[PDB]
């Protein structure tokens, strides 16, 4: 009688990164929603298509929990059809997401004295992203036409920034755990009912 | 690859960066200005010499992309005021004269002490001993030495450091496709590639002159009034019909007169109306003054303050060990991170002070959403004239009937209204021939209007014919007066102080008209009206985005500025004023002195 492990997921010590978010193929157990939404911990609950009133009567195939950390003013661009650094750049969801997006306010958690600069984010790109595309590479950024040759100078830029999470930082710009819930209901076994 | 989207993508990179840097820059100097140790300033410094060195360089890389090939406002607003060099024009040798020469005149200013020539051994710093002197003393004689002896122990010895500070000023400004050093301050306020929103660099002139000439009328029935009650408080020491000895105006420079008023008061029989002791008899401490504060903005239609305002910021002083720069300042740290550091006490002036410093934060808070160079006010007077309504509004008696601080039988008494418009003519009337005339006199001294000669000569027949303030002493050319004053010798714009004066009224005018306000204009509280602070929240949320002729008109309906909203503040005063001194001389002669 295995369940799904949502503490291995919500709960962790450690967070990925925006541009590298870590996706957990979460499969054949038992999953419990209702103990999700009633947890009154989580500053965004927004499901998308799926109704989040406890639909805990379908079966899914696989759960993927996208986990990655942004700022607060950025938790807005991870509803599908969103425009910015991390909609397009970073995390992409398609115009046709079913699933829900949980996020809550991390500031004691991912934010030191001094500044927490362990989180990555794309500040740019040649092209848009793909819905749920992950790009690692971190080759220079040419803004023009004049080469890099390897190194970055003028209008040459490393396509990385790092996030300044400080605990003394407002609202709007504080570490945020996103967990993205991505269902994919198709025509196969289902395993993920969790009656 | 056009140089629109080559800017775009620099600015993009600039504006994390810089707000990532600052704000280090800004906890770090949080971290001393409340915290002062050994450590803290050395790590104000290093924090603080990074963003010094980020800012340049990426000034540099500016300067590549062409600010004619842009063609979107937004970027070249922001080109403009990265693309904007200052002393780097200069060669290397130069560049390090001007910093040696600006720094030996901001320690000889702080370092300098005026002895006094009957006893040798108290020789007065100006910040502790020497503003003690001309703040409070009473005496002709007392008040002339620590007013000749800050000019001449002082001010000499910043007279062959100024006029290489002169000559270094108008090499970079001149390097910089500017006229002179004046034209390069008068820069704060051009606006440019704008439709009908244009401000020149010579139209800053054209319109502080003429509004000062509506001043004239107003000013003179006050200098009238002020030498009528001098002229009791210092018998046979000023002529009737002439002007004002430097020394006797409150001040050491003659810049405010308000610490003349216990010398003029028009109703001595009825005091003003202070509510510090009505806070003691409802147990106020120093957070209910800034709840109370912050109460009078959600009335208004402002929003609340953040959850990290109130445990971040230093509303009170310690009581610890930690030595606190105690003056009001309000912290725009950057990140969305506001806070408030002032030592507050339970009186009625850190009473107004609180609302002064939280209406500095209503802005800050109004323009978070702007680029990281645009998160600024319109201009630099814009800033401090949104605060100074808040207070106008609070130290009214119908505000302070509202919250409790007066009892509900609270009578509004019209020989109470002549107190109060008096001590607010003496620091804002009295401030604004002495505000017109340095900067006018220091406009010229850079333009070359006035030769080197010809410094000391031009400063007193300027203050004598605009001010009505006449030196007590002669002050020949190895004299420098302005130089005595902070903003002179520390290169600061001191046009800024005018232009808030004028944007003070010009917005409280604005705003009390949306409030359906039926009374004078020195009556008028525009607490509990949601549509006097939704009309400053269109200004305050702009920012530096759009030009400062287009942020006035979008609260005054006015792209210049306009004195016609001062003076109907005084005017309740200007009809006293004028029956007040009919039996006096309205005016001055510059033919007498006191010597
Ligand atoms: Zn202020």
């Amino acid at each position: 009688t295995n369940l799904c492990p949502f503490g291995e997921v919500f709960n962790a010590t450690r967070f990925a990164s925006v541009y590298a978010w870590n996706r957990k193929r979460i499969s054949n157990c038992v999953a419990d929603y209702s103990v999700l939404y009633n947890s009154a911990s989580f500053s965004t609950f927004k499901c998308y298509g799926v109704s989040p009133t406890k639909l805990n009567d379908l079966c899914f195939t696989n759960v993927y929990a996208d986990s990655f950390v942004i700022r607060g003013d950025e938790v807005r661009q991870i509803a599908p059809g969103q425009t910015g650094k991390i909609a397009d750049y970073n995390y992409k969801l398609p115009d046709d997401f079913t699933g829900c997006v949980i996020a809550w306010n991390s500031n004691n958690l991912d934010s030191k004295v001094g500044g927490n600069y362990n989180y990555l984010y794309r500040l740019f790109r040649k092209s848009n992203l793909k819905p749920f595309e992950r790009d690692i590479s971190t080759e220079i950024y040419q803004a023009g036409s004049t080469p890099c040759n390897g190194v970055e100078g003028l209008n040459c830029y490393f396509p990385l920034q790092s996030y300044g999470f400080q605990p003394t930082n407002g609202v709007g710009y504080q570490p945020y755990r996103v967990v993205v819930l991505s269902f994919e209901l198709l025509h196969a076994p289902a395993t993920v009912c969790g009656p | 690859s056009t140089t629109e989207d080559l800017a775009k993508t620099f600015l993009e990179k600039f504006n994390y960066e810089a707000e990532e840097l600052s704000y280090q820059n800004s906890l770090a100097s949080w971290n001393y200005n409340t915290n002062i140790t050994d450590e803290n300033i050395q790590k104000m410094n290093i924090a603080g010499a990074k963003w010094s060195a980020f800012y340049e360089e990426e000034s540099q890389h500016a300067k590549t992309y062409p600010l004619e090939e842009i063609q979107d406002p937004i970027i070249k607003r922001q080109l403009r005021a990265l693309q904007q060099s200052g002393s780097s024009v200069l060669s290397a040798d130069k560049r390090e004269r001007l910093n040696t020469i600006l720094n030996a005149m901001s320690t000889i200013y702080s370092t300098g002490k005026a002895c006094n020539p009957n006893n040798p051994q108290e020789c007065l710093l100006l910040e502790p001993g020497l503003d003690d002197i001309m703040e409070n003393s009473k005496d002709y004689n007392e008040r002339l030495w620590a007013w000749e002896g800050w000019r001449s122990e002082v001010g000499k010895q910043l007279r062959p450091l100024y006029e290489e500070y002169v000559a270094l000023k108008n090499e970079m400004a001149r390097a910089n496709n500017y006229e002179d050093y004046g034209d390069y301050w008068r820069g704060d306020y051009e606006e440019e590639w704008a439709d009908g929103y244009n401000y020149s660099r010579n139209q800053l002139i054209e319109d502080v002159e003429h509004t000062f000439t509506q001043i004239k009328p107003l000013y003179e029935h006050l200098h009238a009034y002020v030498r009528a009650k001098l002229m009791d408080a210092y018998p046979s020491r000023i002529s009737p019909t002439g002007c004002l000895p430097a020394h006797l105006l409150g001040d050491m420079w003659g810049r405010f007169w308000t610490n003349l008023y216990p010398l003029m008061v028009p109703f001595g029989q009825k005091p003003n109306i202070d509510v510090t002791d009505a806070m003691v008899n409802q147990s106020w401490d120093a957070r209910r003054i800034f709840k109370e504060a912050e109460k009078f903005f959600v009335s208004v239609g402002l929003p609340n303050m953040t959850e990290g305002f109130w445990q971040n910021s230093m509303l009170t002083e310690p009581g610890d060990n930690r030595k606190v720069v105690c003056h009001p300042t309000a912290w725009d740290l950057g990140k969305h991170d506001f806070r408030i550091k002032m030592c507050t006490k339970v009186t009625m002036d850190d009473f107004l002070t609180a609302h002064h410093e939280m209406g500095h934060i209503q802005y800050d808070m109004a323009y978070a959403a702007q680029p990281f160079l645009l998160r600024n006010g319109a201009n630099e007077g814009f800033h401090e004239a949104v605060g100074e309504i808040m207070s106008l509004s609070a130290a009214t008696p119908n505000h302070l009937k509202n919250i409790g601080l007066l009892p509900p039988d609270f009578s509004e008494d019209s020989e109470t209204d002549i107190n109060f418009l008096l001590k607010q003519a003496l620091t804002i009337v009295g401030t604004l021939p002495f505000t017109y005339m340095l900067e006018k006199w220091r406009w010229m001294v850079f333009k070359g209007e006035i030769p080197k000669e010809q410094w000391m000569q031009k400063w007193w027949e300027m203050k004598r014919d605009i001010v009505g303030v006449v030196e007590p002493l002669p002050h020949d050319e190895t004299y420098c007066d302005p130089a005595a004053l902070f903003h002179v010798a520390n290169d600061y714009s001191f046009i800024r102080y005018y232009t808030r004066t004028i944007y003070q009224f010009q917005f409280q005018e604005a705003l009390c008209q949306i409030a359906k306000h039926e009374g004078p204009l020195y009556k008028c509280d525009i607490s509990n009206s949601r549509e006097a602070g939704q009309k400053l929240h269109e200004m305050l949320s702009l920012g530096r985005s759009k030009p400062w002729t287009f942020a006035l008109e979008r609260v005054v309906g006015a792209k210049t500025m306009d004195v016609r909203p001062l003076l109907n503040y005084f005017e309740p005063l200007f009809t006293w004023l004028k029956e007040q001194n009919r039996n006096s001389f309205v005016g001055w002669n510059t033919d007498w002195s006191p010597y």
